[PDB]
């Protein structure tokens, strides 16, 4: 049976509007390791973006961390949006820049 | 260096 | 201080592709440090850290030769699973293994490690004693008398006991530059105005292991999370009373700190 997936968007570093940075999407705890996963800016897929290659944890469950440069600015607004047979449609979670 | 496996399950 | 080796390898079927695809990825002190992959224009063990490039050809072909082996070994016994389970043609199916070995601060070998999971469930496991072996379904009793008739055990314990401690002991001596070092975290508490909230972080720390908690006695809190440079994140909040700001105070705990960090809201 399926694992549903555990998403948090995060910046590597400390965010700082006009500072360029990296944003991450850590996408843990799923089978089966077939997954798509997308970055979005305002919405839209993100051109260009990190995948590090699957792995898996020692309960069996696989994840990934894809990530992607970016400069925040006070009113652009990041999300991730994850696909997979666990769930039916889409999850989107959106980044905070406090969490 | 890895392992290598003998019997198949 | 204890170390460890282990190579987590993986088969996948898929309805679509003729072959599974077979990946191995081995790791010392839970850093990745070789990868095999099928899929790959050119299938090799690449070398994953900088200072396993000391190795030579011979090492690189040697290891390659053994993964196409295992490669062999997970497309058979793929085939065989999914007759023991009777599924059918037409579905998505993997296999999983752990391989490797736990030494303690002498070196000795504290434990080794052999289990097999198969549609991410656990299947078949090698017990402590590298002997005897453990295996919940019925599916999987059929494995376990087959393993069990040949001696099996006898072979993966030599491994264990031998080759996995003889080779990790070589790679930490080549390793006594990367990998010494833990990366100490270093703390900080932010504000926000639920009453408001109280959140204190924890960045650039190495290994993830760590804990965060808030005090006064025993709160809203994310996993450990890859920084994506090697170190790792980690916050733990609660919510306040607006004035009683410095009533709370968060402590930090990881293997790095000489002791453990206080801090609260500055």
């Amino acid at each position: 049976i399926q694992k549903t997936p555990q998403i948090q968007v995060y910046s590597r570093h400390p965010p700082e509007n006009g500072k360029p940075n990296i944003l991450n999407c850590y996408v843990t705890q799923f089978h089966p390791p077939h997954i798509e996963i997308q970055m979005l800016k305002n919405g839209k897929k993100i051109p260009k973006v990190e995948m590090s290659d699957m792995s898996f944890s020692k309960d069996w469950s696989f994840y990934i961390l894809a990530h992607t440069e970016f400069t925040p600015t006070e009113t652009d607004t990041y999300a991730c949006r994850v696909k997979h047979d666990s769930m039916a449609e889409p999850k989107t979670v959106y980044w905070d820049r406090d969490m | 260096k890895a392992p290598f496996n003998f019997a198949t399950m | 201080g204890p170390h460890s080796m282990r190579y987590f390898e993986t088969a996948v079927s898929r309805p679509g592709l003729e072959e599974p695809r077979y990946i191995s990825v081995g790791y010392v002190d839970n850093k990745e440090f070789v990868r095999f992959d099928s899929d790959a224009e050119n299938p090799r063990y690449e070398p994953r850290a900088p200072w396993m490039e000391q190795e030579g050809p011979e090492y690189w072909e040697r290891e390659t030769q053994k993964a196409k082996g295992q490669e062999q070994w997970f497309r058979v016994s793929l085939r065989n699973l999914l007759g023991y389970y009777n599924q059918s043609a037409g579905g998505s199916h993997t296999l999983q293994q752990m391989s490797g070995c736990d030494l303690g601060s002498d070196w000795r070998l504290l434990r080794g490690y052999l289990q097999f999971a198969y549609e991410g469930r656990d299947y078949i496991a090698l017990n402590e004693d590298l002997k005897t072996w453990t295996a919940a379904d019925m599916a999987a009793q059929i494995t376990r008398r087959k393993w069990e008739q040949s001696g099996a055990a006898e072979h993966y314990k030599a491994y264990l006991e031998g080759e996995c401690v003889e080779w990790l002991h070589r790679y930490l001596k080549n390793g006594n530059a990367t990998l010494l070092r833990t990366d100490s975290p270093k703390a900080h508490v932010t504000h926000h105005p639920r009453e408001v909230t109280l959140r204190c972080w924890a960045l650039g720390f190495y290994p993830a292991d760590i804990t965060l908690t808030w005090q006064g006695e025993e709160m809203e809190l994310v996993e450990t999370r890859p920084a994506g440079d090697g170190t790792f994140q980690k916050w733990a909040s609660v919510v306040v009373p607006l004035g009683k700001e410095q009533n709370y105070t968060c402590r930090v705990y990881h293997e790095g700190l000489p002791e453990p960090l206080t801090l609260r809201w500055e």
